[PDB]
């Protein structure tokens, strides 16, 4: 369960090459996605 | 156009030149001398006991007890190959070792080891200068620093061998191609390219005159010494320390550890800012396996012998300055070089027409002093791939194993011979 | 005798390759972590301008300000956004002999690789599959120890002249004509290194006027050497004769570019061995090709003098064929001889022309002794001079390894590039990331191993390279591989899809 | 890492765009940047098909035909040091399948964008404007030009 | 559902908005039609 989770977190970290980006360069990636996604749930429902 | 029988007709008719010319067997070379043991003080050169005044080690240190003791340590402990190109696990812990020391030797910053010596500085110079640049040159460079400006493919304009009444004609007329045109003088750069004891002639370079144009036309200082370090200045620094010029104001400086070292390999030391730019850039560094490590503590013991006692720095100063002072007055043959190196050249006075009857007439001499206990070579060049090729000369070396006595032995003995070939 | 072509070609044996193509999902997917890449770096470099200060850099001296800069900015971008962030990968230090188990130095960083130092402590016993040791020659016992040490004891480390002048001993007379029966041809040359003995020995074989035709994966110091001639260069596919026999036909029926004259002679460049592609040429069909149209062939064989042939004698022996066909032979001491050095073999007016007129033999010092001795060694053991049965044991258990451990590799799922009897072995990475995870995790397991990355190959072509040895075991590589196999679930590096 | 270890291009720009992907990749890329844009909530559909046009105009003059030279140290010895991307492709052999596929793109994106504009007579001349100056250099013609020796050195 | 109007459009879409456009296909077919040729020399 939690050790599975570790692992495609992990995995996502390997294909996005945030790997090798310092902990500061990830912070605003993860930011600038999850406010894209959370902005584009509210379209799909409240256009829908 | 041009059908398919034609073709076969232009392929059958075509003929190459053979891979290597014919008609060998005239070329004052293919000759080479064979030499039985080390080449050290007292050798055998095709087969005949001699005393030697034809290899670089100006210091010893090639039969030192000491460095073979610190040779052979380093031999049982790692073998012979560094089997890798030296960014794939082929740096060892004394590669590390011996780039520090000599950054500590010379007092700069930093410094890069080669494992060939002709390669640092046809290196060196491409990794630095590219197409739209321009490097001032001195006309009597040395083979290695002709092939890394061919390398580079930059613009080398060449000035006369030792005068800067020459080389500030050409600064100033950059100046005017500068000024017509000042966007692209703003993304072009300058270097000044220089030897400190030139090979090919035995001279010293002006230092102070040279630093003073740096300033003054905005151009880089490329100072290659592998022939003054380890025998100039005090304690061995080469030609800065002879004059007492900061070392900061140079930007690189090459030699290699094959003469006074008694070694394999090349080096450049400088500030880290151009420095590291080499581990990335250098064809010879990136692409090729790095040196042996017990040559590596072999050059680590001389150093250590070097700044033991620079007492040696002395004795080889005094001791050229009489062989210098002892051939003069050779009828027929004129000395080359100043009286401060101990490298200096024997050249033919009032020449006879060819440069193949010229060199009959050397190998004569030479041929002729081998016979009564005087190993002596001739400088050798290729002759059609030389920007300018020196006169035919005979190379006189000096080394601090030479006694007084067969110092002067040997001038009288040069002498006898040069009067009766050339009389 | 197998089979033959249409060119002429015979082979006596079965001849089989194979490059897998990288799928279109992780090709999709390797362009988003180069653009993700891309992006940072440029933003990181805005942020250099007039923010968080990075007085970790070199910097110019405060009196050379008003000079214009040394260094192309945008060059190395790459340097200083991709290269710097995972470059704990490739200059390890060692501090033991290296062969089939090698002492890595440990280093840490703390401004993400910008700055190193030693923790004082040594990685003992790491399975080294990163260096060139085929045959297991480099060890600090034996024979070829001994000799060498007798004779540094008389002679020194140092040479201080050149071949032409005083430096000619006779040691070197001793090892070029040992070097010229070795590969049966009529006498042979040493120089001193491996990258000299091309960049300084092409010029002197052609020029204005000459054609050389070159294969898409030359080593660089052909390349260099091939700039310094002056000659006219065209490449062609790798291993595509019929890429090649079209610009060599072409060549001859238009002639020289803008003047229209016919050429002076025609020179090819190959290798053996393709170290980083792990592919083996086709000479057969090359010699075949060259005979028709009057060409000259020069085979560079670093990586296959020793490692391959049925008594270790090379490419040339793989194939069956005859020394003779080859105008220019040349090789190196690094990789199966455990020495320094390169040589040159050929017909003995080849070698008398380059004795009198190479770069190398007028201007630069010759080999030192003790690394002759070492070379002149290991050689007799080969060829079976030293009354010994070692010469056999070891080119047959390369043999053995090489088929073992590719063989096994390619079941659990990898992509593998080469040919089957390549003793280097490409395992195929494509995503930037991974170079940086592999090498990290093998080194935490033990095993020691080389990465490179996109400017050095193709954009979507990164892998990993192992080098197989007759020193490694059968339980050295049982472990090997099964660590392999963990990382390989761990990354998810089992592409291959006709598995 | 270093130019040269296992390919022997000594340009390594001038092949990226042939690479096998790379075409799905640069389509995929115009499709995100239009699904990102289509979530705005205060916006209409015109207005987010002519941000898509002239953002992706913008970032491909700026990429192809506005910085020139190489991101990393080739052994040409700075040959391409004064050209733009647009201009080392194939080393300046015109009409290659990637040349025309970056010169047909951007049409097709204009004859989108128009349709799901209803042909609005403001919109035209910004969408008309923006993918001029995306097709004017990519004409044989303007090989190696500067006007008014704009983006020289 | 707005499919309809665009159509509508199309069809009063002013004559200078649809010249270009065809002449604009015009160059994409020359365009697929053109050989390779290096620059010059
Ligand atoms: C956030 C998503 C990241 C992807 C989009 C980011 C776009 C950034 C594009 C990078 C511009 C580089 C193009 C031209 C560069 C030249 O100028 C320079 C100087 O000459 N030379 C170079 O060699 C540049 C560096 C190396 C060249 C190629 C590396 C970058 C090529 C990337 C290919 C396309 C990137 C976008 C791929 C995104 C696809 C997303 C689709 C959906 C993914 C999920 C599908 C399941
Ligand atoms: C063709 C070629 N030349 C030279 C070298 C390296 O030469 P060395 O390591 O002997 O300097 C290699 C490896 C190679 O494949």
């Amino acid at each position: 369960a939690w050790k599975q989770m570790s692992w495609f977190y992990y995995q996502y970290l390997l294909v996005t090459a945030l790997y090798m980006l310092e902990p500061w360069e990830r912070t605003v990636f993860n930011s600038m996605l999850v406010s894209i996604v959370g902005m584009a749930l509210y379209t799909g429902y409240v256009f829908m | 156009d041009l059908t398919v029988k034609e073709k076969e007709e232009l392929i059958e008719e075509w003929q190459p030149e053979p891979l290597v010319p014919p008609v060998p067997k005239d070329h004052p070379a293919l000759n080479y001398n064979i030499v039985s043991g080390p080449p050290s003080h007292k050798t055998v050169v095709n087969g005949k006991e001699c005393i030697n005044f034809a290899s670089f080690n100006f210091l010893g240190l090639l039969d030192n007890p000491r460095v073979k003791a610190a040779a052979l340590a380093s031999l049982k402990k790692y073998g012979v190959g560094t089997c890798g190109p030296r960014g794939f696990y082929g740096t060892f812990d004394v590669h590390l070792d011996l780039e520090d020391r000599l950054a500590k030797f010379m007092k700069t910053e930093e410094a890069i080891i080669y494992s060939y010596g002709f390669a640092t500085i046809a290196s060196a110079i491409p990794a630095y200068s590219k197409r739209g640049d321009i490097v001032f040159v001195d006309r009597a460079a040395c083979f290695a620093i002709q092939k890394g400006l061919q390398a580079s493919r930059s613009d080398i304009k060449l000035f006369k061998h030792n005068d800067m009444a020459d080389l500030e004609r050409l600064l100033k007329e950059q100046e005017i191609e500068d000024q017509k045109n000042p966007r692209k003088a703003r993304v072009t750069r300058r270097f000044i390219v220089v030897e400190g004891l030139y090979m090919n002639t035995g001279t010293i370079c002006p230092l102070p005159e040279l630093v003073k144009l740096k300033y003054k036309y905005k151009a880089r200082i490329f100072l290659e010494e592998s022939l003054s370090f380890g025998v100039l200045g005090e304690h061995g620094r080469g030609v800065t320390e002879h004059y007492g010029i900061n070392i900061d104001d140079i930007d690189l400086i090459s030699a290699n550890m094959e003469n006074a070292l008694a070694s394999i390999g090349g080096f450049c030391c400088g500030r880290s800012f151009v420095i590291d730019h080499q581990r990335l850039s250098g064809q010879g560094y990136c692409f090729s396996a790095s040196l042996p490590p017990l040559l590596a503590a072999a050059a680590i013991e001389a150093l250590n012998i070097m700044e033991e006692n620079p007492g040696i720095f002395a004795v080889l100063k005094e001791k050229c300055g009489q062989i210098h002072k002892a051939l003069q007055g050779i009828s027929g043959l004129k000395v080359v070089g100043e009286s401060l190196s101990p490298a200096f050249h024997l050249q033919l006075e009032e020449s006879t027409g060819s440069r193949e009857q010229d060199v009959r007439l050397l190998q004569e001499i030479v041929d002729q002093c081998m016979n009564r206990s005087i190993a002596l070579t001739q400088a050798r060049y290729l002759e059609k791939e030389e920007k300018c090729l020196p006169p035919p000369s005979i190379r006189v070396v000096v080394t601090v194993e030479q006694t007084e006595e067969e110092l002067e032995r040997a001038a009288s003995t040069i002498k006898e011979v040069a009067q009766a070939v050339l009389l | 005798i197998h089979h033959v072509t249409q060119n002429g070609g015979l082979y006596k044996r079965p001849f089989n390759e194979a490059f897998e193509e990288t799928p279109m999902l992780v090709a999709v997917l390797t362009y988003v972590g180069y653009g993700v890449l891309t992006l940072f770096g440029y933003l990181r470099d805005f942020l250099r301008y007039w923010r968080i200060e990075k007085c970790h850099h070199a910097t110019e001296r405060e009196e050379q300000k008003d000079f214009v800069s040394l260094y192309q900015d945008f060059e190395n971008f790459y340097t200083r956004n991709l290269y710097m962030r995972i470059r704990d990968n490739w200059n390890r230090p060692i501090c033991s002999v290296p062969g089939a188990r090698v002492d890595i130095m440990e280093r840490q960083s703390h401004d993400y690789n910008w700055s190193f130092k030693y923790t004082g402590n040594i990685i003992k016993g790491v399975i080294n599959m990163g260096s060139y040791n085929y045959l297991g020659f480099a060890r600090n016992t034996g024979s070829c120890q001994e000799a060498a040490a007798k004779v540094l004891e008389e002679y020194g480390a140092g040479v201080c002249s050149t071949r032409q002048e005083i430096g000619n001993l006779d040691k070197h007379e001793e090892l070029e004509e040992l070097v010229a029966r070795f590969l049966g041809v009529e006498a042979a040359m040493a120089y001193g290194m491996g990258f000299a003995t091309n960049s300084m020995n092409i010029p002197a074989l052609v020029g204005k006027g000459c054609l050389i035709l070159s294969d898409e994966l030359n080593h660089a110091s052909l390349v260099l050497g091939a700039r310094l001639s002056g000659a006219t260069i065209r490449i062609f596919k790798h291993n595509n004769m019929q890429s090649l026999e079209k610009l060599l036909k072409d060549a001859i029926v238009y002639g020289q570019p803008r003047t229209r004259r016919p050429w002076k002679k025609i020179l090819i460049l190959v290798e053996g061995i393709y170290s980083m592609e792990g592919s083996i040429v086709r000479l057969p069909e090359v010699i075949a090709l060259k005979k028709k149209y009057k060409a000259y062939l020069y085979l560079d064989e670093a990586h296959s003098i020793g490692a391959l042939g049925p008594t270790g004698r090379g490419v040339v022996e793989y194939f069956g064929l005859d020394p003779e066909d080859v105008d220019v032979m040349m090789g190196t001491f690094t990789k199966s001889f455990g020495a320094s050095g390169g040589y040159i073999g050929g017909k003995k007016e080849l070698i008398d022309y380059l004795r009198t007129h190479s770069h190398s033999a007028v201007y630069a010092t010759s080999l030192s002794p003790p690394v002759v001795e070492q070379i002149i060694t290991s050689m007799k053991c080969i060829m079976g001079q030293d009354g010994t049965s070692l010469g056999k044991e070891c080119v047959q258990q390369l043999a053995e390894n090489t088929r073992y451990f590719r063989r096994r590799l390619k079941e659990m799922g990898f992509i593998i590039y080469g040919n089957e009897d390549s003793p280097v072995v490409p395992l195929m990475l494509y995503m930037p990331a991974k170079i940086g995870a592999f090498g990290r995790e093998m080194l935490k397991r033990n095993i020691g191993v080389v990465v490179v990355g996109f400017p050095a190959t193709p954009i979507i072509e990164s892998r990993a390279r192992f080098c197989l040895s007759a020193a490694h075991t059968k339980e050295i590589l049982d472990t090997a591989l099964k660590e392999i196999d963990e990382v390989g679930d761990l990354l998810q590096l089992k592409y291959s899809r006709h598995r | 890492m270093n130019v040269g270890t296992a390919h022997s291009e000594v340009n390594p720009n001038t092949r990226v765009m042939n690479s096998r992907g790379i075409w799905l990749s640069y389509v995929l890329a115009i499709g995100l940047l239009h699904i990102v844009l289509l979530s705005i909530p205060f916006v209409s559909v015109p207005v987010v098909w002519t941000l898509t046009n002239l953002i992706h105009n913008m970032g491909m003059y700026i990429f192809l035909h506005t910085v020139k030279g190489t991101p990393f140290e080739t052994p040409d010895q700075g040959k391409a040091r004064l050209l733009t991307h647009w201009e080392q492709m194939d080393y300046g052999v015109q009409f290659t399948a990637s040349r025309k596929f970056l010169t047909i793109t951007p049409i097709v994106l204009y004859f989108l964008t128009s349709f799901y504009t209803k042909y609005d007579q403001i919109h035209f001349v910004l969408n008309t404007v923006s993918l001029m100056s995306v097709l004017i250099p990519k004409l044989p013609q303007l090989h190696g030009v500067r006007i008014f020796g704009i983006n020289k050195y | 559902w707005v499919l309809v109007e665009m159509v509508q459009a199309l069809y009063e879409a002013p004559a200078y908005h649809l010249i270009l456009e065809g002449i604009l296909i015009l160059w994409i077919i020359r365009l697929l039609f053109s050989k390779t040729y290096k620059l010059q020399e």
